[PDB]
């Protein structure tokens, strides 16, 4: 029945959840390199009234 | 917008269309050959229209429709050069291909893969159109290699025939030497001019040098089967008769001449390359005609005639007459295609017999093919007002009246005489006399397809030269004033060849037997060139490929130097180290020696 | 790069937890999905690389190699499921595990940002390959082949490790960005000569260089089909990638030290083409063709001009795809007749039409046929070598002629002629085999349509 | 057309002679041009009109990115990684712009040769001189930098060139 | 003989049991679904979607940006009589040559 389907096809979510976790870890790695954000001579600009950071 | 670009690109696209429909029920049915032929006819008319547009106002254009890639300062784009040469060669090639396709509908009826045959013919036509209309060297090379591989695939049509496979591979080998020359020229042009297109090449090369021009000359010799690289064209007669008629003789072997024509400014600037071109063309036409006059296979005779005409075109280029070369290209396409079709009809009516020794009586046995072949032979030899007269006569007049090589001039005249000789040989041994074929007479030429195709190619062999010569603008200074004997040199040598060959053929009826001469053996056996040059270099290369490279170096010395010697040394050292008797006396004496050495030598 | 690294490390438990008959389906489907995800790396910048973090970065040279690796994994899965039908479930899962580990190591190798991490990963790629060869090979010579492959690569790579740690002690960092910005000229001294030799010789053995290449025929002939596919398609490209990376710090000494390697590469290109002319084994013929093409790539990297680097990258990608396709075709023939001799089976065009078409297309791409990316790369390399010197054109022309000769000779021998009479077990081609050939060939033509994606950073 | 700038891509004024027929025979080119206009040009014009009507309802705009200038490698200190990075990126952008400049000049040359046709040797001397000058300057700037070119290597080459020019000037004055 | 070894097994043909076999697996249902997923995912998804995605990738290489910049610079320089290609990459005033 349905229980046997999940018992056999619970492995098909492993790669998708791995991809989601990888995207999350990429965001976490990006958020630690925010040392020159809105500080490069080429891309330095004034912040818009309703924004806190130039990029995330 | 001007219809010129639209109509030219439309002809090319509708040529490409039936290849798309090769994955359909129409391709699975038996209507595909007629469908392809109809498409080619429509393309022919739609290409005739821009030819009319050009012959009025001399309109020429280039179309850089699609940009492929920019290698920093070099831009490669899909560009087509619709000039005089392109708009005059596309309709002629389409006309010839239409006739060949109808003839192949009649001729290949029993072939299980006639649909594949027609798809391959259309693919060859597409690649040839790409080659002719190419505006840059890379697209020209695309068309070059495409016609090369399509020739490879169509020559080896019968995959079970080892001779067909050898012919295909030999054609590939010679065309690859030509491609070596082509790549040399491409590399030089890009390196020294930062361009792969004709406009900038011509702008920057005010005095084109020997290296690029010799590269181009080598490529043209390889593709057009000049001397040294000639044997592949006669060997290409292994393919079906439609292949020989359309691909090789008419439209593909003219690729090298066309390449040399497209660079006529640079050829004009240089002189040593012109001399080399003239000499190569002269020796090619002479040698190929000399081999032709004594062959017994009708397809071989026509192939050698094609090679001789190509040599004449190369002579025309070398005397700095590029436009006469193009005119002769068109005229030769017409009458040589018709000659090949006539020989194919003869072969099919006589149950796959290709020997003039077994033909005979066909003058009355087959009326229409007989009159067509006679007209084609008259056009080939330059009958004073047929299609071949408007090009060959002018070529001979220009050769005699120019500052040329004396030996090249003499060889050109002798080649014209031998052209007349071998045309007489074909007529005499094929149509005149008594039958020599097996008694079961299956001679039948009443097929509307065969008759209509030969009719269409027969009108061109009579009138096309007049129309084409009278409609093109004057692109060269005529030789109005010349001595009477020089004006009549072509006719005199043609008539002398006719008479001498006819007499020598009439002597074959006598009840007299004599063994062949050394000159006869040299002429009949193709000058011994295929024997020596196909047994010696190949044997030496294939022998060194195994005795020296694979066996001596790879399997023996590269194994001995690095991996074997190191392994042997390590094995010997391991045996020395581990071969101990396990005696405390021995290795304690060793300990004593080590202690003494460490005490004395280490301070 | 974690969005691509983690799904492979999840391919591992999924393969080990899936049912006994769903392993191939799951592995193939999710490998294809990972390849689709990795296609997003081709969007590169014109100024600098894609700096994901302190550990992984992507460039116009790394991106196509990653896409090729990720696309190559499912094809190896299809071939493996062809030839491993009677294996036990645990051994099938171990085979898939070795393939997955190899792919993960290759991905991290191409995306590593330090030379030392690159070294560690590109040396870690040897273990799965050696296990695959020496465990699932068919014949006896697989053991000797594994020994040759392993010891050639390690004898090449150990001086590279010493040189890398020395360079880090000397300059302070092995990060590729830092060593590109803080590069200094290399003086002509014996010490610099031997540092140059250490690095270059490691990657030349990995290429391989002519005279250092016997392990390549040994390993490629005796490995299973998946091992042969990965060895030729990707593992030969680690040497080229490494040479295109390390030569930043070896100038101007490369101008003087490249003569022996250029002469070896050109003459060995000629020699290996000639060897291909007289080969009695199909796999050996394909292996020596690989040697010739990689010799051309070595020439490009050594002459080291912007036109040569683009040609090197294009030729690397094209050769990977073409050699993989050729190995697959030879393996299908082998599975028919259980022998590798070229003249044993003939008439395969009259017995198997569509396979004859695939053979024709693959052989046409093996020789430089325009406008294929094979020709694009070879032509760029030839042009750069012509600007280098004007007899390189002679050598390149000879090589092109012989390449066409042996490719068409292989096609004519295997396909054309009359069928062998006593071989009556040649069953019709499988949909799996036909799909494998299609998946090899269609991306190559699409790359021909869009050629700027595989021309490297110098474009 | 307003698609491109006529000053960047010049085209000489087009002089088309008026037809002056001398025969009563009909002109097949004229008849076929009329047929082409009736059968092809009108339907394609109608289709393009419909497409452009559909486009005008969803009109949106895109912009051209502007990079402000930054100090170059001459101003950057030795092993100052951030300034070196900014200067190197700026030099690469300038290299790309110079390559496109050379591409524009080459396009001018090709188009002029094709347009002039048979009198190209004399009528395209103006565009040949501009191409010669631009190619000379571009070659002197970026001729032999190598595969691993950089702003530092270009600066070193410029220093070598300046030293050579100074030495030549001193020798001439001596 | 020197061993108790099994005889070499006969080659197993997938077409004998299953005439409409795709060559993936012995089980007909597993074989059919393996074919379906391979064809669908590979051909449809990867080929078509990846090819169109690559075709319509945004111009991050700044090809058109560089062309527009070059057009602007050419227009400005030829309007003012300046050379189209500057003679030096850097400023000789900011470059200090050794004595
Ligand atoms: C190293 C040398 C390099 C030379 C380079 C230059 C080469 C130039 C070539 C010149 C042309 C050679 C023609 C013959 C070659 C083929 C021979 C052969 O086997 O034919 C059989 C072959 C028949 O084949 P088949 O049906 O199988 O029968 C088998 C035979 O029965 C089998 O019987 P067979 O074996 O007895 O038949 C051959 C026999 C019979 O053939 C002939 O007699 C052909 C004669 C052709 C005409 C020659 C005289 C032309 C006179 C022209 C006069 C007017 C000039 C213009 C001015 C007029 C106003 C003043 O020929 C000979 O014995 C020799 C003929 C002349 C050879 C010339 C080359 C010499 C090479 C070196 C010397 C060798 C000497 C020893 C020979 C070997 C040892 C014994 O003949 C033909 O099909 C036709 C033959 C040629 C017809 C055309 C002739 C005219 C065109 C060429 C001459 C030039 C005319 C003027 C041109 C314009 C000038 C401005
Ligand atoms: C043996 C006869 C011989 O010298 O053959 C050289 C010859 C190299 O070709 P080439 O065109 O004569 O060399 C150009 C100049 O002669 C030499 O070029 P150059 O004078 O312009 O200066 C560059 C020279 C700078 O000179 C040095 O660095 C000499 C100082 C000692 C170098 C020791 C190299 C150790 C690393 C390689 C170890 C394996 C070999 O570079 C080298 O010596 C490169 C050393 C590595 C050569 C190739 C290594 C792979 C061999 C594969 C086949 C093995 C079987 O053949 C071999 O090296 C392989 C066969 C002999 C082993
Ligand atoms: C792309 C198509 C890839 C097809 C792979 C095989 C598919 C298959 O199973 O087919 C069997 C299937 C049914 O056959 P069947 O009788 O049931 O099966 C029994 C045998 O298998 C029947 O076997 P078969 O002998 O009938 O096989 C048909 C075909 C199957 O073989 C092929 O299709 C070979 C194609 C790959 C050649 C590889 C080397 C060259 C690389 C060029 C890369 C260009 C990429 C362009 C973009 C491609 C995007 C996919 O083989 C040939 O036609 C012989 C080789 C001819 C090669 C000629 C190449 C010349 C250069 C063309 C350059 C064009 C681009 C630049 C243009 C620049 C100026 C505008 O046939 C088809 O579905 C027909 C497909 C199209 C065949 C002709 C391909 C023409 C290629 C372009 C020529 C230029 C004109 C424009 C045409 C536009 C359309
Ligand atoms: C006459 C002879 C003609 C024979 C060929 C005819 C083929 C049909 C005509 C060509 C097709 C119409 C043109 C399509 C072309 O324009 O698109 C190409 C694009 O094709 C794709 O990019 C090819 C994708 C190749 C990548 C495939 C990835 C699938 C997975 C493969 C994995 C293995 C890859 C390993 C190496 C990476 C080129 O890009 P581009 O013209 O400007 O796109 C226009 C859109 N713009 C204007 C917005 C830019
Ligand atoms: C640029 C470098 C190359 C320069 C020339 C080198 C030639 C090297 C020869 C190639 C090595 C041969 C390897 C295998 C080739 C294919 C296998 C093979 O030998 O088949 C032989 C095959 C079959 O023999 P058939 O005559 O058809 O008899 C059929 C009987 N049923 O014949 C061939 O293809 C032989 C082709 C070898 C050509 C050798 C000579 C080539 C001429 C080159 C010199 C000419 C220069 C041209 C100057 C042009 C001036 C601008
Ligand atoms: C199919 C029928 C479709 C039915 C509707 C017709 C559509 C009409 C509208 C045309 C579509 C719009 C369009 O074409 O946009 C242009 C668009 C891209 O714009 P670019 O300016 O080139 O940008 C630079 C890319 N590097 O061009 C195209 O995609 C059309 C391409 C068709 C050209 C012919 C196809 C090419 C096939 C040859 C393969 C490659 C050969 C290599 C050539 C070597 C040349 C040196
Ligand atoms: C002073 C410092 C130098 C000291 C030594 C430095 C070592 C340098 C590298 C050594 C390579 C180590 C591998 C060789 C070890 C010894 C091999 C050996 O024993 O040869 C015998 C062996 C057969 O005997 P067995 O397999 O042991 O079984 C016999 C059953 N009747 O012969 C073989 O064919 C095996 C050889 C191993 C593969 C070949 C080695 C691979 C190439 C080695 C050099 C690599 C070149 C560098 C690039
Ligand atoms: C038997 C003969 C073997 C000859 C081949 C060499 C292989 C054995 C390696 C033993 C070392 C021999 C070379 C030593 C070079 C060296 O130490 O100097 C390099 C230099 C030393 O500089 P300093 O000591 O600081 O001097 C300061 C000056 N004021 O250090 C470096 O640059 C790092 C270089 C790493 C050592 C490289 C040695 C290997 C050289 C290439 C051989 C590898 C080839 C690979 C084999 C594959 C084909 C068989
Ligand atoms: C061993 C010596 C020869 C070495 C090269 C050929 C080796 C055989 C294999 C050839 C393989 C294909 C490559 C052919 C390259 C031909 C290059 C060439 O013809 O260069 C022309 C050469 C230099 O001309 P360039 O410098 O441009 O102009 C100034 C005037 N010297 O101008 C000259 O050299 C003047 C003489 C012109 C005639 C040269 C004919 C060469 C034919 C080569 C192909 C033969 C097949």
């Amino acid at each position: 029945n349905v229980l046997q389907i999940v018992r056999d096809h619970w492995v098909h979510i492993l790669v998708p959840v791995g991809f989601v976790f990888g995207c999350y870890l990429d965001r976490r790695s990006d958020e630690k390199l925010t040392a020159f954000r809105n500080k490069s001579l080429l891309f330095k600009r004034e912040l818009r009234p309703n924004e806190e950071v130039t990029w995330k | 917008m001007n219809p010129f670009a639209s109509l030219t690109l439309t002809t090319l696209t509708i040529l490409t269309i039936p290849i798309m429909m090769s994955n359909s029920n129409i391709y699975k049915t038996n209507l595909y050959p007629n469908y392809v032929k109809t498409t080619v006819s429509y393309a022919f008319t739609l290409s005739l229209v821009p030819l009319l547009m050009f012959m009025h106002t001399g309109q020429e254009m280039i179309i850089s429709n699609w940009h492929w890639m920019t290698l920093q300062t070099v831009e490669l784009s899909l560009s087509f050069k619709m000039d005089y040469f392109s708009v005059m060669f596309i309709p002629v090639a389409l006309f010839v291909t239409w006739s060949i396709m109808e003839f192949s509908m009649w001729y290949m009826h029993s072939d299980p893969f006639i649909n594949r045959f027609f798809k391959y013919l259309l693919l060859f036509l597409i690649t040839m159109m790409i080659l002719v209309t190419a505006n840059n060297l890379f697209q020209l090379f695309i068309g070059w290699e495409g016609v090369g591989i399509m020739s490879f695939l169509l020559i080896g049509w019968w995959h079970g025939r080892t001779d067909a496979n050898t012919a295909a591979l030999q054609a590939i080998l010679y065309n690859r030497i030509g491609d070596i020359g082509f790549v040399l020229s491409m590399a030089w042009f890009l390196t020294h001019s930062n361009a792969w297109d004709l406009q900038q090449i011509f702008m920057l090369n005010n005095e084109c040098p020997n290296m690029p021009l010799i590269g181009l000359l080598l490529a043209a010799a390889g593709k057009s089967a000049q001397f040294g690289l000639h044997p592949w064209l006669p060997s290409a007669m292994e393919g079906p008769t439609p292949v020989s008629a359309l691909l090789h003789s008419s439209t593909m072997v003219v690729a090298g001449v066309f390449l040399l024509i497209r660079f006529y400014p640079l050829m004009e600037t240089n002189k040593l390359v012109q001399t080399m071109t003239l000499c190569l063309g002269a020796i090619t036409t002479l040698f190929t005609a000399l081999c032709a006059i004594t062959q017994n296979d009708i397809k071989k005779i026509v192939a050698f005639s094609t090679s001789s005409q190509l040599g004449l075109m190369m002579v025309t280029i070398g005397i700095n007459q590029p436009h006469l070369a193009f005119l002769h290209i068109c005229m030769h396409a017409f009458f040589k295609a018709m000659l090949f079709m006539c020989s194919g009809s003869i072969i099919h009516s006589l149950n796959d017999e290709q020997d003039i020794r077994k033909m005979g009586g066909l003058y009355k046995a087959m009326p229409f093919t007989t009159t067509a072949l006679i007209i084609g032979s008259l056009a080939l030899t330059g009958m004073p007002y047929l299609t071949g007269f408007y090009s060959k006569d002018l070529i001979i007049e220009a050769v005699n009246m120019s500052y040329t090589n004396a030996w090249a001039l003499l060889m050109t005249l002798i080649a014209t005489s031998l052209t007349a000789a071998y045309s007489t040989r074909i007529i005499f041994f094929a149509f005149l006399g008594k039958p020599r074929f097996p008694p079961l007479v299956l001679i039948n030429e009443n097929n509307p397809l065969l008759i209509n195709s030969i009719k269409r190619l027969l009108i061109g062999s009579i009138f096309a030269g007049f129309i084409i010569s009278n409609n093109i603008p004057p692109m060269t200074v005529p030789n109005t004033t010349m001595p009477l004997y020089m004006k009549m040199t072509a006719l005199i040598v043609t008539i002398m060849g006719f008479m001498l060959a006819l007499e020598l053929n009439n002597t074959t009826y006598y009840l007299k037997f004599k063994y062949p001469s050394q000159t006869y053996k040299f002429s009949n056996m193709l000058g011994y060139y295929p024997s020596i040059m196909h047994r010696l270099p190949t044997y030496h290369n294939l022998s060194m490929s195994q005795k020296s490279a694979s066996s001596l170096l790879d399997l023996i010395w590269l194994e001995t130097i690095l991996p074997k010697t190191t392994s042997f040394i390590q094995m010997k050292m391991s045996i020395m180290v581990s071969n101990q008797k396990g005696l405390i006396k021995l290795y304690f004496l060793s300990f004593l020696i080590t202690i003494m050495i460490s005490m004395t030598l280490f301070n | 790069m974690l969005k691509i690294i983690i799904p492979t490390t999840m391919l591992l438990p999924m393969t080990w937890m899936s049912k006994h008959n769903m392993i191939w389906i799951n592995a193939t489907v999710h490998s294809l999905l990972i390849s689709l995800i990795s296609l997003s790396l081709l969007n590169q910048l014109g100024e600098n690389s894609l700096n994901f973090s302190l550990t992984f970065f992507s460039d116009s040279l790394s991106a196509p190699l990653l896409v090729l690796t990720t696309w190559l994994l499912p094809l190896m899965l299809m071939a493996s499921q062809s030839h491993l039908s009677k294996e036990t479930t645990t051994r099938k899962k171990l085979y898939i595990t070795m393939l997955i580990l190899l792919q993960l190591f290759l991905i991290m190798t191409f995306t590593a940002t330090e030379l030392i991490l690159f070294y560690i990963l590109f040396e870690a790629t040897l273990v799965p390959t050696l296990i695959i060869i020496t465990r699932w090979g068919n014949q006896t010579e697989r053991l000797n082949a594994g020994l040759y492959f392993l010891f050639y690569t390690l004898a090449g790579s150990l001086p590279l490790l010493v040189a890398l740690v020395y360079i880090q002690n000397t300059t302070g960092s092995l990060n590729f960005l830092i060593i590109h910005y803080w590069s200094h000229p290399l003086s002509n001294s014996w010490s610099n000569i031997f540092m140059w030799l250490a690095c270059i010789m490691a990657f030349m053995v990995k290429m391989p260089l002519y005279g250092l290449h016997l392990w390549l025929p040994k390993a490629h002939v005796e490995a299973p089909i998946a091992g042969s596919m990965v060895l030729a398609a990707v593992l030969l490209k680690l040497g080229g990638y490494g040479m295109m990376r390390i030569t930043t710090i070896l100038n101007p000494l490369t101008n003087y030290m490249a003569y022996p390697f250029l002469m070896l590469s050109m003459w060995g290109m000629i020699m290996t083409s000639s060897i291909c002319l007289r080969q009695t084994d199909l796999k050996s013929l394909i292996a020596y063709s690989s040697v010739s093409h990689m010799a051309l790539v070595i020439v490009a990297i050594m002459i080291q001009t912007p036109w040569s680097f683009m040609g090197a990258t294009a030729l690397m990608i094209a050769h990977g795809l073409t050699s993989s396709m050729l190995f697959c075709l030879a393996n299908t023939n082998y599975e028919r007749v259980h022998s590798r001799t070229m003249i044993l089976a003939r008439g395969l065009q009259t017995l198997l039409p569509l396979m004859a078409t695939w053979w024709l297309v693959a052989s046409l791409t093996n020789l430089a046929l325009p406008p294929s990316i094979n020709l694009i790369g070879e032509l760029f390399i030839i042009t750069a070598s012509f600007s280098w010197s004007n007899i390189t054109i002679i050598l390149m022309g000879m090589n092109m002629m012989i390449t066409a000769l042996y490719s068409l000779y292989m096609l004519i021998t295997t396909q054309r002629g009359k069928y062998t009479h006593h071989i009556n077990n040649i069953k019709p081609s499988f949909t799996r085999e036909n799909a494998l050939m299609a998946l090899h060939i269609l991306p190559l033509l699409l790359l021909t349509l869009n050629p700027k994606m595989i021309l490297g950073p110098l474009y | 057309p307003d698609s491109w700038d006529k000053d960047v891509y010049p085209e000489p004024p087009r002089r088309t002679p008026a037809p002056a027929p001398q025969t009563s025979l009909p002109n097949p080119v004229t008849y076929l041009t009329k047929i082409f206009d009736l059968l092809v040009d009108r339907p394609v014009t109608l289709a393009r009109e419909f497409i452009e009507q559909q486009h005008a309802k969803n009109r949106y705009y895109y912009y051209h990115r502007e990079f402000r200038r930054v100090p170059d490698i001459t101003e950057c200190e030795e092993k100052d990684i951030l300034c070196m990075f900014e200067a190197e990126m700026q030099w690469r952008r300038d290299y790309k712009v110079d390559q496109e400049i050379v591409n524009i000049i080459q396009e001018r040359l090709k188009a002029c040769q094709q347009r002039e046709g048979e009198s190209y040797r004399q009528n395209c001397a103006k565009e040949l001189e501009q191409f010669t000058q631009v190619s000379k300057a571009f070659q002197d700037r970026y001729s032999d930098l190598g595969a691993h070119y950089s702003a530092r290597k270009c600066l070193a080459k410029q220093k070598q060139r300046m030293l050579a020019e100074r030495k030549a000037a001193k020798e001439a004055a001596a | 003989i020197r061993l108790q070894e099994d005889p070499d097994p006969e080659d197993e043909n997938l077409y004998e049991k299953n005439p409409d076999s795709h060559g993936y697996d012995k089980d007909p249902i597993v074989d059919l679904w393996n074919m379906r997923v391979v064809f669908f995912f590979g051909f449809s998804i990867v080929l078509v979607l990846g090819s169109t995605f690559v075709a319509y990738l945004p111009d991050y290489r700044m090809q058109e940006w560089a062309r527009r910049e070059a057009e602007r610079l050419v227009k400005y320089r030829e309007a003012n009589g300046l050379p189209l290609m500057e003679s030096n990459c850097f400023d000789p005033n900011k470059i200090q040559l050794p004595e």
